[PDB]
C-alpha cells in the first residue's frame, strides 16, 4: 500500500533445537545455570545428546529450562524508465506509413 | 563427596564449589552437604540440598540465622553457579552375568563419564571358591 | 523427594523398615521366548524298505 515507504519486512520464527536459538534461559539438569538454553544444537554426537538429556527426579524444581528466537527479513522496490522523441516532418516525408 | 556453598546478598548468586577451595568475591559460608546423599542417592540434586542449606539462614544478612517469615525461600531471583567437579557416573555397566564355552576369548568393557581427568582403573578378580576374598589382576 | 527409593538395587523405601520389604518390584508377563525345531533336509531323500 501507499504512505508506508518502499520496504516489506516479515518474521520467521526458529525451532527450539537450532543452533541458531541463541539466549540465556538454560537451566541445567543439576539445577545450575548454563549458558545455552537451548538443550543440544543441530548436533548428532551421542556423547553431546547423553550429557544434556533432560532428566527428572521425583521432585523437579527449576530444572530444566528452554528459550526461543525470531529472525526477520527485507526487500525494496527501484524505478525504471526511457524515452525518445521525434518531428513531424520525419514522420509526414518519409517513405513508408506505420514507422511509429 | 563434601561441597561447600557460598552466597552473595547484592547479586543474588550462590556458588558451589569443593570443601577445599574458596572465593574472596565478598560472600558468605552458608553451608555444607554431599552431593550424592547417602540414604537418597537418585532422588535429590544440587538444587534441593541448596534450597535445604538456604532456608536455615537470614534475609537481611546470610550470616546469623532466622525463622520461618525472615529466610531466604525465593528460589526464582537466585541463581546456582557450579564450580564443582561433576559427580562421576557409569555410563556404561558390565553385563550381569556371562555364559562361555572353555578356551574362548571373552572382552568387558567400562565405560565412565564426568569426573576430574585422569582417571585410573584397576581389575580385581575373586576365585569361585569358598573363603576367597578380592586380588588384583596381576598387570 | 524419592522417599520411594529403588527396592531393588539394594535401596530402601522410607515407609518401609529395615526388615521388611516390598512385597512385589516387578511385573511377570508369563509369555515365555521359544526358538522353533531346527529344519531336516536330509530326511526327505531317504527312500524306506521294510524290515
Amino acid at each position: 500500500p501507499k504512505h508506508y515507504g518502499k520496504t516489506i519486512k516479515v518474521y520467521e520464527y526458529v525451532p527450539l533445537l537450532d543452533d541458531r536459538n541463541i539466549n540465556d534461559q538454560g537451566i541445567d539438569a543439576s539445577g545450575a545455570t548454563i549458558v545455552n538454553g537451548n538443550l543440544y544444537g543441530s548436533s548428532k554426537d551421542i556423547g553431546n545428546i547423553t550429557s544434556k538429556l533432560p532428566l527428572l527426579t521425583e521432585n523437579g524444581g527449576r530444572v530444566n529450562r528452554v528459550g526461543f528466537t525470531r529472525i526477520a527479513r527485507e526487500g525494496s522496490i527501484h524505478k525504471f524508465g526511457f524515452f525518445y522523441e521525434f518531428t513531424q516532418e520525419s514522420i509526414d516525408f518519409d517513405s513508408d506509413d506505420g514507422l511509429m | 563427596p563434601v561441597l561447600k556453598v557460598m552466597f552473595h546478598k547484592d547479586t543474588n548468586v550462590a556458588t558451589v564449589l569443593d570443601a577445599s577451595g574458596s572465593l574472596s568475591d565478598g560472600s558468605v559460608e552458608v553451608g555444607t552437604f554431599h552431593h550424592p546423599d547417602e540414604t537418597y542417592p537418585d532422588s535429590v540434586t544440587i538444587y534441593h540440598g541448596v534450597r535445604d542449606l538456604l532456608y536455615k539462614r537470614s534475609a537481611k544478612d546470610p550470616s546469623q540465622t532466622a525463622s520461618y517469615p525472615n529466610n531466604i525461600i525465593n528460589m526464582q531471583v537466585i541463581s546456582i553457579d557450579m564450580k564443582a567437579t561433576p559427580r562421576l557416573i557409569l555410563g556404561t555397566a558390565l553385563p550381569r552375568v556371562i555364559s562361555t564355552i572353555e578356551g574362548k576369548d571373552v572382552t568387558w568393557h567400562v565405560d565412565v563419564a564426568g569426573g576430574k581427568a585422569p582417571l585410573t582403573y584397576k581389575w580385581q578378580f575373586k576365585a569361585n571358591t569358598v573363603g576367597a576374598a578380592f586380588a588384583d589382576i596381576d598387570s | 523427594m524419592l522417599n520411594y527409593n529403588a527396592p531393588t538395587d539394594g535401596q530402601k523405601s522410607s515407609i518401609d523398615g529395615a526388615n521388611s520389604d516390598q512385597m512385589q518390584t516387578f511385573f511377570w508377563l508369563k509369555k515365555a521366548i521359544i526358538t522353533a525345531r531346527k529344519e531336516q533336509y536330509f530326511m526327505p531323500l531317504a527312500s524306506v524298505t521294510n524290515m
